[PDB]
RNA sequence: AUUCAUAAUAACUUUUCGAAUCGCAUGGCCUUGUGCUGGCGAUGGUUCAUUCAAAUUUCUGCCCUAUCAACUUUCGAUGGUAGGAUAGUGGCCUACCAUGGUUUCAACGGGUAACGGGGAAUAAGGGUUCGAUUCCGGAGAGGGAGCCUGAGAAACGGCUACC
RNA sequence: GAAACUGCGAAUGGCUCAUUAAAUCAGUUAUCGUUUAUUUGAUAGUUCCUUUACUACAUGGUAUAACUGUGGUAAUUCUAGA
């Protein structure tokens, strides 16, 4: 009706985000997306939600001004800029730097990382094709478009990049036998790894999916996002290690963990 | 009737009283700024010719030259008309006006000088005007000066003074179109960028012409 | 007087605010809901800031007395807390003073009636002053 | 899954597009002079994608009444073709041609103290009665109607007309 | 920096349920049948037809606001000539 909505409230809210209701107002918009949907994450939310160092709205609104918090090397001088998937965050001085990564519940993290590794992201490539004068195009995960790729990598697949220039540095292939981080479902992000995959073309297409484990599931293409090859991975793995591992040992284990 | 004398050349403004109710019978039908003759009024005006330039009335009602009907007419007025200075944006609106024949509807006539006669130079020429707010414009100077340009502007800055806080303040209208580096450096910098910005995917090309000559004759040798 | 022990949990340095969080612990028998500006004084011998350069809020007693607990906020200097602290509390420990504003009819009300002129407003005053009174 | 993306032809255009703008630092090099380089912001514009959107859009599901059995079509009903118009397919409107489309698996008409749903109250199982209202989505800003601006209004803390 | 032009906002919010029985709406698809303000990402050396009196790009033109001083009507966010 008439134009964009731009108040949402909380209990609206993609609930990964995990606000609670006794404050429960109008929820923090994200600004327009740079890379995919309405599941990505603002900042100052971020800041005094897990990260727990803002208080005040106008605090955190104190930081990001004066060129503080930075976000794939530039710093994105504006309040509530969403954030994509594998997203790096190079703070200040104390150097913390971070990464977001989703838990074995959807959830996020609490994780941090060193500035190695901390100069390159893996975009889900979607769209590759030619453009105009002549040159073929290629699509990232955040929109981050590259000139004259090398030709043949796919479609669907995802590049090793430079984010201070184009410049995709070493990409990886699709097929049975990698390692595969998946997102969007209920049970986003273990690993599978492989199993299986087939056709089921045009209405949707599926990936078999299994981690250590054991136990196999099958969750929808879209979803599926590679970070290697077969005991690869590229990245600081968390420490909940993407398991999800069962409702009562969990309980069992943390009967055991605490030293009783 | 009355009579507001006003004058185009440098400036003079004062309005007047009325008795001509016979020679206001010169004015009417015609709109604004055609001819009054100053014999045709009494002569207490010589050497002038009056043009006309509208007025009010009771209602207060301004005058506009989309008429030929000599009392008023309420009308759709948008964008260039007398009103809406502007308002809400579209806005297109309606309001009332009168614009031809002169009557005793009126009560105020803004005469206007087209000649500047002998004898009552007090309210046309009295005093030359202190016209407040000079040139802004570095174009605006020197033609108006008549340089022949080549003259270097800021000469004759007008700095005005008043040292009532003892240090006088010594301000002047700050011309834009100032011509040096800083507009020439930006200038430059865009003359400088598709020298080294288009050149640098022009040499992204011929890397993708290089490695993909052999990528595409490895596949050419795919027996 | 009775062993008050001004105790803190989860001390935290957020260095690019360069400051440290934590809480206010309390056990204050016989002497009940301690204050707020004498416990400044002493949270200073952790850091040696001031006496007034910690802000700090909170100090719900429990239930029978004895304890509370608060949330302090201390920073380094006097200079930088002007710059990312309560401004509510600048005013409250003495750092800044009453900041004057209108009251909400008469902003609302100052702005309503400037927003029907047009002008800078006198060269209709001189109009008045010219007619009515005429 | 394409006449797709793209490239080149042979041309057209009241030409759309490609800087006459501002802030800090004040540089480098000698061919010492507006010689020449000369960084970073703050804007803004052609295309192509992402988001915000917005538009349509197929499948199923909608209380009560046959003391409502036929309903529709020259005042478009149902299709085809051709054109317009849209931001965009299409009876969305027009010209011509054809005579169809729904229906006792309840069409059509009438009632609703009928905004729909997530949801409440009740509690062996199966239910019954609510849900105007803390969220989602639709509609309205006395009643209708038309409107210029703007990316986006048939806006109503915008406008014009009639009651 | 008081205004005032120029740019974005005013189409989101907040209220109410009057109309509205394959209509809205819940799930479910689709856009190869479409338009996008911004956020992000990349992207124009060729503009001269006088394409050699381009005539200035080491940088053009007017058309005007607040303001000055003159007004009306009783009033209205009423407006005029200079």
């Amino acid at each position: 009706a008439r134009g964009p909505k731009k108040h949402l409230k909380r209990l609206a809210a993609p609930h990964h985000w995990l606000l609670d209701k006794l404050s429960g107002c109008y929820a923090p918009r994200p600004s327009a997306g740079p890379h995919k949907l309405r599941e990505s994450l603002p900042l100052i939310v971020f800041l005094r939600n897990r990260l727990k160092y803002a208080l005040n709205g106008r605090e955190v609104k104190a930081i990001l001004m004066q060129r503080h918090v930075k976000v794939d090397g530039k710093v994105r001088t504006d309040t509530t800029y969403p954030a994509g998937f594998m997203d790096v965050i190079t703070l200040d001085a104390t150097n913390e730097n971070f990464r977001l990564v989703y838990d074995v519940k959807g959830r996020f993290a609490v994780h941090r990382i060193t500035d190695e590794e901390a100069s390159y992201k893996l975009g889900k490539v979607k769209k590759v094709q030619l453009g105009k004068k002549g040159v073929p195009y290629v699509v990232t995960h955040d929109g981050r478009t590259i000139r004259y790729p090398d030709p043949n990598i796919k479609v669907n697949d995802t590049v090793k990049i430079d984010l201070a220039s184009g410049k995709i540095t070493d990409f990886i292939k699709f097929d049975a036998g990698k390692l595969v981080y998946v997102t969007g479902g209920r049970n986003l992000g273990r690993i599978g790894t492989i199993v299986h995959k087939e056709r089921h073309d045009g209405g949707f297409d599926l990936v078999h999916i299994k981690d250590s484990l054991d136990n196999t599931f099958v969750t929808r293409l879209n979803n599926v996002f590679v970070i290697g090859e077969q005991g690869k991975p590229y990245i600081s793995l968390p420490k909940g290690k993407g398991i999800k591992l069962s409702i009562a040992e969990e309980r069992d284990r943390r009967r055991a963990q605490q030293g009783l | 009737m009355k009579l507001n004398i006003s004058y185009p050349v440098n400036g003079s403004q004062k309005t007047f009283e009325i008795d001509d109710e016979h020679r206001i019978r010169v004015f009417f039908d015609k709109r604004i700024g055609q001819e009054v003759d100053g014999e045709a009024v009494g002569d207490e005006f010589k050497g002038y010719v009056f043009k006309i330039s509208g007025g009010n009335d009771k209602q207060g009602f301004p005058m506009k030259q989309g008429v030929l009907l000599p009392t008023r007419i309420k009308l759709l007025l948008t964008k260039n008309v007398s009103c809406y200075r502007p308002r809400r944006d579209g806005e297109r609106k309606r309001k009332s006006v009168r614009g031809a024949i002169v009557g005793p509807d009126l009560a105020v006539l803004a005469l206007v000088i087209v000649k500047k006669g002998e004898q009552e130079l007090e309210g046309l020429t009295d005093t030359t005007v202190p016209k407040r707010l000079g040139p802004k414009r570095a174009n605006n100077i020197r033609k108006f000066f008549g340089l022949s340009k080549e003259d270097d502007v800021r000469d004759f800055v007008i700095r005005r003074e008043v040292t009532k806080g003892e240090k006088t303040y010594t301000k002047a209208p700050k011309i834009q179109r100032l011509v040096t580096p800083q507009r020439l450096q930006r200038k430059r910098h865009q003359r400088a960028l598709k020298v080294r910005n288009a050149q640098a995917q022009r040499e992204a090309a011929a890397e993708y012409a290089q490695l993909l000559a052999k990528r595409l004759s490895e596949r050419k040798a795919e027996k | 007087s009775d062993a008050v022990t001004i105790r803190t949990r989860k001390v935290i340095s957020n260095p690019l605010l360069a400051r440290k969080q934590f809480v206010v612990d309390v056990l204050h028998p016989n002497r009940a809901n301690v204050s707020k500006d004498e416990l400044r004084e002493k949270l200073a011998e952790v850091y040696k800031a001031e006496k007034d350069a910690v802000s700090v809020f909170g100090f719900r007693t429990q239930f029978g007395g004895g304890k509370s607990v608060g949330f302090g906020l201390v920073y380094n200097s006097v200079a930088e807390a002007k710059k990312f602290e309560p401004t509510y509390r600048l005013v409250r420990y003495g750092l800044a003073e009453k900041v004057e504003k209108a009251s909400r009819q008469q902003r609302k009300q100052k702005k309503n009636r400037d927003k029907k002129i047009f002008g800078t407003g006198k060269r209709l005053a001189k109009k008045v002053a010219r007619r009515n009174a005429d």
